[PDB]
C-alpha cells in the first residue's frame, strides 16, 4: 500500500468513465470530446469539448508551512509533423491547469519539452522541464508512453521520468501555492487542429514523494499479464506490426530477393532538410501478424506462429528442426506442414524491469520442455567466388538460451524484439 | 501442388552453401 499514502486524487476507468478513487470524493466531469478506454487511457484533442473537469474536495489538508505535494501520470506525446517544426518548436499549450485566485500549478507542452510551473500568492513564478531529443535515430520518448512524477517540497520542484530524477530547480523563494482550485485537463494554447495527447493514471499526493517511493509505483504500474508493443500499448494477435530489433536499432527485415531468408538491411532516415529534427524509418521491412496458436492481448508464455505478408498471401517463420551450427538462418515461407521444421514460437519476457522487447522462443512441441533457440540477428559469411563479404540473417540462435539467464538481463541483447503498429502519433512522409 | 517444398530447397542450398 506505499503507493497509496498521502493520495488525494486518483482518476481510474470505470464504466465508460473516470472517477477519482482517492476515498475523498472528487466529483469529475469528462466531456463527450474526450476518448477513453478500458486500459485506462483517455485522450484529449482539440476539440473545445475534449475536456475534463475535476472539483476537489476542500475538506482536503494540504502543508501550511510550504508546498509538499506531488503530481504523476503516464503520457504519450505524439511525434512533430515535418511540415511544421517551427510551430512544434515554440508554440506552448496548456494541457492540465489548477488555478485558483491567479495562483496555483500546471503542466504545459512546448514541443519535446513538459513543463511545470507554479504560481504563488504573490504572483512570483518557477517553472521545471523534461526535454527529449528530437535528433536520435530512435527515441525512448517520442509516441511512446512514459511516466512522469513532479514532487515539490520547501526547496526544490523535481520532474522524475521513468522513476528517474531529470530535473530539479529551486523554489525556495515561492510563497503559498493555491492548489486545490478546479483541475482542468485540456488542450490550450495555439496549437495545431490535429494536436491530441494520451494520459493515463493521475494521480495527485499531499506529500515530496521518495525516489524509491517512484521508483517502486513506475514499476507497479508498468506491471501487466500482456506483452506491449513499441508505443507501450498492448500487443495483439491479428494485428500488421513492423519487426524493432533492441540490439541493432537500424536494422530492419527484408525478404531476400529469390531466397527464402529474411536478410537485413539498415533503416533510412529523414531526408528532407531540418537540421532541428532526426529520426530513422520506422514503417519499412516485412508486415508481420501474430496467429495464436490452437484480436486478442497475446500474453507472456502464449504459444504463436509468427506470420508475415508476402505479396497477396500470407507466410509463416520457421526453424530447420537439424541446423548443426549454434545458429541458422530462418525460413521464410507459405503456410504448409512439414517434418523437418519448427513453427511454434513461445513469446516470452525475460526482463525483470519494465520494457517493451519481447522474446521469441521457437519449440519442438508445446509439451516438450525442449529449447530449440531463440530468434534474433546473426552475421552470416557469404563467401563468393571473388572474396568474402558478410551480411546479417534474421536466425534462430542457441547462444542467447544462456545469455538470458544472466541478471540484470541484458536489454542490448539481440533476442530483444519489438512489434510497431502504424500509429498516428508518429508520421514519417517521404 | 504446394512449391513449398520447391522453397524448401532453395533454403537448403542456402544454408548448405
Amino acid at each position: 500500500s506505499e503507493i497509496l499514502n498521502n493520495i488525494i486524487l486518483n482518476l481510474r476507468y470505470k464504466d465508460n468513465n473516470l472517477i477519482d478513487l482517492s476515498g475523498y470524493g472528487a466529483k469529475v466531469e469528462v466531456y463527450d470530446g474526450v476518448e477513453l478506454n478500458d486500459k485506462n487511457q483517455f485522450k484529449l484533442t482539440s476539440s473545445a469539448n475534449s475536456k475534463i473537469r475535476v472539483t476537489q474536495n476542500q475538506n482536503i489538508i494540504f502543508n501550511s508551512v510550504f508546498l509538499d505535494f506531488s503530481v504523476s501520470f503516464w503520457i504519450r506525446i505524439p511525434k512533430y509533423k515535418n511540415d511544421g517544426i517551427q510551430n512544434y518548436i515554440h508554440n506552448e499549450y496548456t494541457i492540465i491547469n489548477c488555478m485558483k485566485n491567479n495562483s496555483g500549478w500546471k503542466i504545459s507542452i512546448r514541443g519535446n519539452r513538459i513543463i511545470w510551473t507554479l504560481i504563488d500568492i504573490n504572483g512570483k513564478t518557477k517553472s521545471v522541464f523534461f526535454e527529449y531529443n528530437i535528433r536520435e535515430d530512435i527515441s525512448e520518448y517520442i509516441n511512446r508512453w512514459f511516466f512522469v512524477t513532479i514532487t515539490n517540497n520547501l526547496n526544490n520542484a523535481k520532474i522524475y521520468i521513468n522513476g528517474k530524477l531529470e530535473s530539479n530547480t529551486d523554489i525556495k523563494d515561492i510563497r503559498e501555492v493555491i492548489a486545490n482550485g478546479e483541475i482542468i485537463f485540456k488542450l490550450d494554447g495555439d496549437i495545431d487542429r490535429t494536436q491530441f495527447i494520451w494520459m493515463k493514471y493521475f494521480s495527485i499526493f499531499n506529500t515530496e514523494l521518495s525516489q524509491s517511493n517512484i521508483e517502486e509505483r513506475y514499476k507497479i504500474q508498468s506491471y501487466s499479464e500482456y506483452l506491449k508493443d513499441f508505443w507501450g500499448n498492448p500487443l495483439m494477435y491479428n494485428k500488421e506490426y513492423y519487426m524493432f530489433n533492441a540490439g541493432n536499432k537500424n536494422s530492419y527485415i527484408k525478404l531476400k530477393k529469390d531466397s527464402p531468408v529474411g536478410e537485413i538491411l539498415t533503416r533510412s532516415k529523414y531526408n528532407q532538410n531540418s537540421k532541428y529534427i532526426n529520426y530513422r524509418d520506422l514503417y519499412i521491412g516485412e508486415k508481420f501478424i501474430i496467429r495464436r496458436k490452437s484480436d486478442d492481448i497475446v500474453r507472456k508464455e502464449d504459444y504463436i506462429y509468427l506470420d508475415f505478408f508476402n505479396l497477396n498471401q500470407e507466410w509463416r517463420v520457421y526453424t530447420y528442426k537439424y541446423f548443426k551450427k549454434e545458429e541458422e538462418k530462418l525460413f521464410l515461407a507459405p503456410i504448409s506442414d512439414s517434418d523437418e521444421f519448427y513453427n511454434t514460437i513461445q513469446i516470452k519476457e525475460y526482463d525483470e524491469q519494465p520494457t517493451y522487447s519481447c522474446q521469441l522462443l521457437f519449440k519442438k512441441d508445446e509439451e516438450s520442455t525442449d529449447e530449440i533457440g531463440l530468434i534474433g540477428i546473426h552475421r552470416f559469411y557469404e563467401s563468393g567466388i571473388v572474396f568474402e563479404e558478410y551480411k546479417d540473417y534474421f536466425c534462430i540462435s542457441k547462444w542467447y538460451l544462456k545469455e538470458v539467464k544472466r541478471k540484470p538481463y541484458n536489454l542490448k541483447l539481440g533476442c530483444n524484439w519489438q512489434f510497431i503498429p502504424k500509429d498516428e502519433g508518429w508520421t514519417e512522409p517521404p | 501442388e504446394d512449391m513449398f517444398a520447391k522453397l524448401k530447397d532453395k533454403f537448403f542450398n542456402e544454408i548448405n552453401k
